């Protein structure tokens, strides 16, 4: 059953994380351009997850330690009490940095797996 | 300590951005056997239901006076006329000199506003030309600078005229605007939202409600009604360059009729092309007129003055009639029954106010015109073929496109007449906004990935 | 070597399951529409599998118990006889339901993994 | 108990649905220096090999009289002519009054069916016009309602005319239809399949075999042959509104020739444009004719009567010639050698049958025509320039587009002449079907997923 | 982050295997054809990996033994000696064979996993 | 032993192949209110920075004389004129007979190369036509046979003419080519690369540098300079069928000017269409001329002879002037200031060489022409409206499109004049190459996959 769409916006991040699959789910050339836009915008975000090892996971935990240079809160009391839009307005300053760390971490794991199984 | 990155997908977050919006239409297509009216010809993804899903706690900004959707609406509205006039007959062969005289209705009574023209035109055989005749309104004709009996079509010395195909009769079929996959069309539900500033009751939809692509100049007829009381909108009410869109919560009925009858006649221009001129006029001499319930108009102008002086409580408010000039800008216009009207609205905007229903109907006499220099374009025109039989029209006024003048006195001024045609559609798309979802996020948590 | 295509139709469900990889493998704007149709129809069926945890598997076993409200068969000998087309004619009544169950099950697993590894 | 869901991908299952089919062409393209014949110029992709893969034990339904492929074929065939006649010269300047008289071949012998016309036309300089002359068939000319010596082109009082570019000479190049990725084109191999009802020997392919885009009216010439004996097809043989497509397993050779010679002359219409008309006619006076081996036709009609009366064994069967009317509908037609024919087939369909090879050649006299109101469209026409030298043509009849009439007598009636032009292409695409694959499925099994 | 696009070309294979993520990362109709070309060319190579079990791995080790019928080298002293171009010019003769072996190997693993978990 | 397959992704390997290349333009696209110059109107994407990334050890093959990019450049350059001349006025109504005489500048002095023509043209009213008059160059006019006072436009007896819209004035705006996602545009940095053979210093880029789409015939002006000394290129220097593109490392300044004013006058052709012709000529009688620093030309020809005889050390080298015939092929051409020049370069190519800067300026007299049979097409033409005010132009010669003739004597021959126009753009895209990356590979290693 269709659960609507985007309804978890404005709620605490803790509650919104259980509806991720809702958001994840012909006037000629203009309409075709819209279709290609949708396809490529999905493929970009879906490839950007494979590089980090989270190939098919909505929620993924990865090996890159946090530090206070980026956004810093007591995120056990402020994990909730914060809402996704405000969070993005908070941490949008440092994503371009986090992506490289995640990429290098994934490369490390793949190289390690390739080397270790040489003994098997 | 012990906090590591974790990446979420499907995060519900968004950011404003312009995008290419679908063009849709009701599955109830063109009623006359789907003979390719513009909305049915191309824009026909069938009736995407607006599954509105309220958002619990969102606070979102809106700005109607600079939104992305109005420009797309205007471009589509202009363009869909070109795609429908392309195959119709060009009237270039008809821009010949005319020998024209006065017309006469029954009993040889001179019918003011018409002229019986005759001209030479080439028949099916390109070596033979004959003398035909037709009746043109005085507004489709410009007297040649010479003998008083020589005339020429008003528009055929600047651009190329094209007759409108009778089989594609234009009509305000509602149009639904839907964002493509990935985007989302928000909107505001605050029923007293003044067109700008944040709304605390946002909600999303697959598409906008049916939006009528009406064309008019000063009365935003057949529109949608506000849910509260009369609302006033402007980017800056004080500044005169901005149209003061008044929105009515009370519809005021208006009628307009053309009692005369028209004799449509066919003049052949060449191979397979027909030109529908106007022959003899049937019925007695009249001028097309419009009616308004004077009680309702008195009440509505009282209400608009009441709401408007809340921004100027220390001033009297004086409405004024249209200044003057081309009929294209000084007269309430519309396209009832396939023939364009041009109404004088001086009698409706002369009431004044100080500081501190089937009766007395008002009448206003409306010109009629055939060769339209369509508002949608400059440097090209169109010809509206005559419509047989008398035409009656009923519609609901739901707004005023006022604008304030600089009167010498210290009190306020407001006269009809908008400065641009975009305000017609900015009275429907003042709710909506279009955003792009960015479902990838990163946050810290108490987890690190497994090593195996 | 190309093994043809769709040649396992009919046959039996048991036999056809060993050649799944056979089916998995300029005239204006008319043809580009066909290309985009192919791309988007593949992406639909390939994203619909990620939501169930079956990210890159042709045959995938999942956590949603069966019950006789849907199709009911012994499928000890019937599994080798159905055949596939008759199966689709049989169970098409209830496919719209199974997807929600699979989605909920996958969300359960992802949330559980994210919670458990917090103790790591 | 202990049964859980499991989802398979790549499941071989399908469901009928319409789709947009590729258009392909043989790698052996039009090779007269490849001057862009419509088939390979537009349908570029080259010779996808039909890798047929039989399917064991499949039972599939077919319905030729309502399939999705025929409409696409018809639309593509109509459209491919428009995309190739667009650049060619328009003959609008030539629709002028004509002063025309009888023509004469050698020895001043009057030639029937021709008329030596002369007309005024504008030369390269738009201020000068001269009196040229050319010869038109009597069927391209309609006498003006007046003096007997005035004439006008038949078609230039309803629609425009465009000459066919000589460099894009039309020809039945085979056309391969391929479904896009995701779909699959099935087909039937049962060699006595009657056009509707299931087939027990289905097979799939990448594409259809080469399909010739032939144009003809009553003899389905140059077609493909059935593999068994003569087959009869119809949605309902009893009902008269449905064409009874008879399909021949035995080709019957037919020849047609135009013994005269033609003089092609060039008349200039203006800048760059050239108009090719017929000047003096060379050779002796003749009428184009066609030949059929009478023994083979006798045998083939015997066979078709034998097969047809199995559905009406009670009573005799009578063939009848075409009733009458426009040559466009009452006569066999084709386009051999670039010039259209219109053959009278009354002598071929007068044999009758009761209840219970180089000899005696038959001859039928065929008109010729130039200004074709192409079957593909109404409200427009085309001009086929004359072809020099005598033209001989040979082709294989492989079908009849019969249709039954309501005779007063107590025996059956069947006369040539189809009701629509789609039946030409519904004799090649009566095998195929197009289906969309749905490779996702679910099923129960004795497994549940791991917990780790 | 950006690190050029193709700098690892011309370097030895061993060194170039650590920069894989660099290479992995109105005209109207003219641009749309190119866009669709890019999308479909990426999807081809991203599905051909899924068929082999390597769904989201840049470097992936698999079950198909090597033999000298294909290209033959020590590739212990010769590994990290040739650059990728010479290697491609060397082994290009036999890829069409290797792909089928990989496909069959993946089918075997999927069938085995489906069978074994039936006893769970 | 113990070696198994392993599949890599993102492998850096490539193979040559043709593809469709983006068109881009500088973010400094156009500044005269962005009135749609073809580069800004079509090549929308903005300034993709060429992030060059050298390759450490690649050895790659190049072949300029058969690369895939030049053909795309030629097709785009041809097609971008059609997309801009389409809306402009057709001069078909102007192809009428002309009564023309001699013109006269001030003091009734006969002006050579001009003729005062008068002709009849239809006014805004299609029933009236009047006798206008304008002045045409002798090269836009062909005398009608016989009488010496009748003339006709040179081109309007073969094809249609269209005036160039003054609002879209053409200019060499640079054009950037960017391969689409998945491809890569290599290039060679070896600063003495001779156009064919391997390069040991390859590097890649997102796009090519700004490339000026210059149009010229024999001096390859406003080009880019080589980084070393003068280079010589050819597929086979010995064979005469191949243009010998000489490439200069030392720019030689050239000036060209039109020392008199033109009176632009507007002649109305019909509804909303204007035709700008040349009325009275203002200023004194002159012939547009060009200047070159004789010292620099002497030095540059010395250098080119020095470099050229390294391939022919045995015998002297003789330059020769253009053979003769049509001005379209035997004269250096360009379009400075919106008017097309046609210069005689016989005085610049008569020097000879044996075996073993503000002074002495050279002058060459240049014709001017309006009706251009643009090199981009044959069978169609263009009309360049006259430009008011004297026009001065300065540009940097950076190459020569020589070609060798078969002189009877025993020494070499080289005369200006290329055989095709592609050589203009093959002097900029001789570095680049386009390849498709194949990021999938297979190699052996000491691993086998896990069993779990």
């Amino acid at each position: 059953v269709f659960l609507g769409f985007l309804g978890a916006a404005g709620s605490t991040m803790g509650a919104a994380s259980m509806t991720l699959t809702v958001q994840a789910r012909v006037w000629g050339i203009k309409q075709l351009q819209a279709r290609v836009l949708a396809v490529e915008r999905y493929l970009r975000d879906q490839q950007l997850l494979g590089i980090w090892g989270c190939s098919g996971k909505l929620i993924c935990c990865t090996n890159v330690p946090w530090n206070s240079s980026w956004s810093n809160r007591n995120l056990s009391e402020i994990w909730d009490n914060m809402t996704w839009l405000q969070w993005d307005k908070e941490i949008s300053n440092y994503t371009q940095i986090i992506y490289g760390l995640l990429e290098e971490s994934q490369n490390q794991q793949e190289k390690n797996e390739q080397d270790l199984l040489a003994l098997d | 300590e012990n906090l590591w990155v974790t990446v979420y997908y499907g995060v519900p977050v968004w950011k404003e951005a312009k995008t290419t919006l679908f063009c849709a239409s009701d599955a109830k297509a063109y009623e006359k056997e789907v003979h390719n009216v513009w909305a049915t010809h191309a824009c026909v993804p069938t009736d995407p239901n607006p599954q509105e899903m309220v958002l619990k706690n969102v606070t979102e900004n809106f700005n109607m006076w600079k939104n992305d959707m109005v420009d797309q609406m205007h471009e589509d509205v202009i363009s869909l006329w070109d795609q429908s006039l392309k195959p119709c007959v060009k009237l270039t062969p008809l821009c010949v000199t005319l020998n024209c005289t006065n017309a006469t209705a029954s009993n040889s009574s001179i019918i003011e506003g018409m002229k019986n023209c005759s001209f030479n035109i080439t028949t099916e055989l390109r070596d033979k030309r004959e003398k035909k005749n037709a009746l043109f309104y005085k507004l489709d004709i410009v007297q040649l600078d010479g003998n008083s009996s020589q005339y020429r079509l008003i528009n055929c010395n600047t651009s190329v005229i094209t007759q409108a195909c009778p089989k594609v009769s234009f009509d305000p079929i509602p149009i639904h605007y839907c964002a493509p996959a990935g985007y989302a069309i928000l909107k505001c539900n605050n029923k007293t939202f003044t067109g700008t500033g944040p709304c605390n009751n946002v909600s999303t939809v697959q598409c906008t409600h049916g939006i009528k692509p009406v064309v008019s100049t000063q009365l935003l007829l057949n529109g949608s009604l506000a849910e509260g009381e009369i609302i006033i909108r402007s980017e800056n009410i004080t500044k005169n360059v901005k149209t003061i869109i008044v929105h009515l919560n009370e519809s005021v009925k208006i009628e307009c009729t053309r009692p005369n009858n028209k004799t449509r006649t066919s003049i052949r221009i060449g191979p397979g092309q027909a030109f529908y001129a106007t022959g003899q006029v049937i019925g007695d001499i009249r001028e097309a007129y419009c009616n308004i319930n004077e009680s309702k108009w008195n009440e509505t102008l009282q209400r608009v003055s009441k709401k408007l002086k809340e921004y100027f409580p220390h001033k009297n408010i004086t409405f004024q009639p249209s200044s003057g000039g081309d009929l294209e800008i000084t007269t309430h216009s519309f396209n009832c029954g396939g023939e364009f009207f041009y109404c004088n609205t001086s009698s409706l905007f002369n009431r004044t106010y100080m500081a501190n229903n089937s009766t007395r109907t008002i009448t206003i006499h409306c010109r009629i015109k055939q060769i339209i220099n369509m508002w949608q374009e400059v440097g090209r025109a169109m010809y509206a073929p005559p419509i047989a039989g008398n035409i009656t029209c009923i519609s609901n006024i739901t707004g005023l496109l006022l604008t304030r003048c600089y009167g010498k006195n210290n009190t306020e001024c407001f006269r009809p007449g908008g400065g641009n045609m975009k305000d017609n559609w900015r009275s429907e798309l003042y709710k909506y906004k279009v955003v792009k979802i960015e479902p990838l996020g990163v946050a810290p948590t108490r987890c690190k990935r497994r090593v195996v």
